[PDB]
């Protein structure tokens, strides 16, 4: 998944 | 803005829009700030951390459309771009993440407030409102997560502030917010700050003055369940914008 700010869930 | 409602500067006066320019010439925007003096725009340090050099920006004042002038906007170069030393981020979450802009225009005069210009106090230190407190964001950014364009017009909607006992909860962000940082969401996940929100102010009503009580920072996904927006408490850094300001 990771996950970053912003943008989707994964 | 996921959510909300469209609107002009004049609801939100101190907003500041932020875009960089490129090597050959075409400009992007890049994030939201806030004037909190005439020569002071305050933003996130995320938003500037991969071009922190001072001529790659300009700053609009009193602009209501992100690819249209404003009648009445005014236009400026950075003279000074303060990002935050103790800066951290891992993927998701931003430490520090304050940032202050001088702006000066090519005249060599800062912000001369208007009906579309105005700034915006800061709240005292350690003084925010109650959790369940209703506050507003405003911004470009994303309408939809999905979204490959950013709204032409300016946004606003408005959140709820949300206890960082709350929010420390490992379903929502576990030990990833600090007590520098404050959580605000909507009760139905509905509405939001997005990408290209950044920067931007969340305006909180601290007994009828409007208190520029937090930055856009981050957040998990765009309005999703238990993933609230994630803001700078600015009543947390009273020294550092003091000093960096008065300059
Ligand atoms: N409020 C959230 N979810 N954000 C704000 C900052 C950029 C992306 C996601």
């Amino acid at each position: 998944c990771p996950a970053y700010s912003x943008y989707l869930d994964c | 803005i996921i959510g909300g409602e469209f609107t002009t500067i004049e609801n939100q006066p101190w907003f500041a829009a932020i875009y960089r320019r490129h090597r050959g010439g075409s400009v992007t925007y890049v994030c939201g700030g806030s004037l909190i003096s005439p020569c002071w725009v305050i933003s996130a340090t995320h938003c500037f951390i991969d071009y922190p050099k001072k001529e790659d920006y300009i700053v609009y004042l009193g602009r209501s459309r992100l690819n249209s002038n404003t009648q009445g906007e005014m236009k400026f170069e950075v003279e000074n771009l303060i990002l935050h030393k103790d800066y951290s981020a891992d993927t998701l979450a931003y430490h520090n993440d304050i940032a202050l802009l001088k702006i000066r225009s090519k005249e060599g005069r800062c912000a001369q407030p208007s009906r579309t210009i105005q700034t915006i106090a800061l709240p005292s230190m350690y003084n925010d409102p109650q959790f369940g407190t209703s506050c507003e964001i405003t911004g470009f950014g994303k309408e939809q997560s999905t979204d490959y364009l950013y709204p032409e017009q300016l946004k606003m909607t408005v959140v709820k502030l949300i206890s960082h006992r709350e929010c420390q909860q490992p379903h929502y962000y576990g030990s990833e917010v600090t007590t520098k940082m404050l959580c605000a969401a909507d009760p139905q996940w509905k509405t939001d700050s997005c990408q290209g929100d950044s920067g931007g102010p969340l305006v909180c009503s601290l007994q009828g003055r409007m208190t520029l009580t937090g930055i856009v920072s981050w957040g998990r996904g765009c309005a999703l369940k238990d993933k609230p927006g994630v803001y700078t408490r600015v009543s947390h850094f009273l020294p550092w914008i003091r000093s960096h300001t008065k300059e």
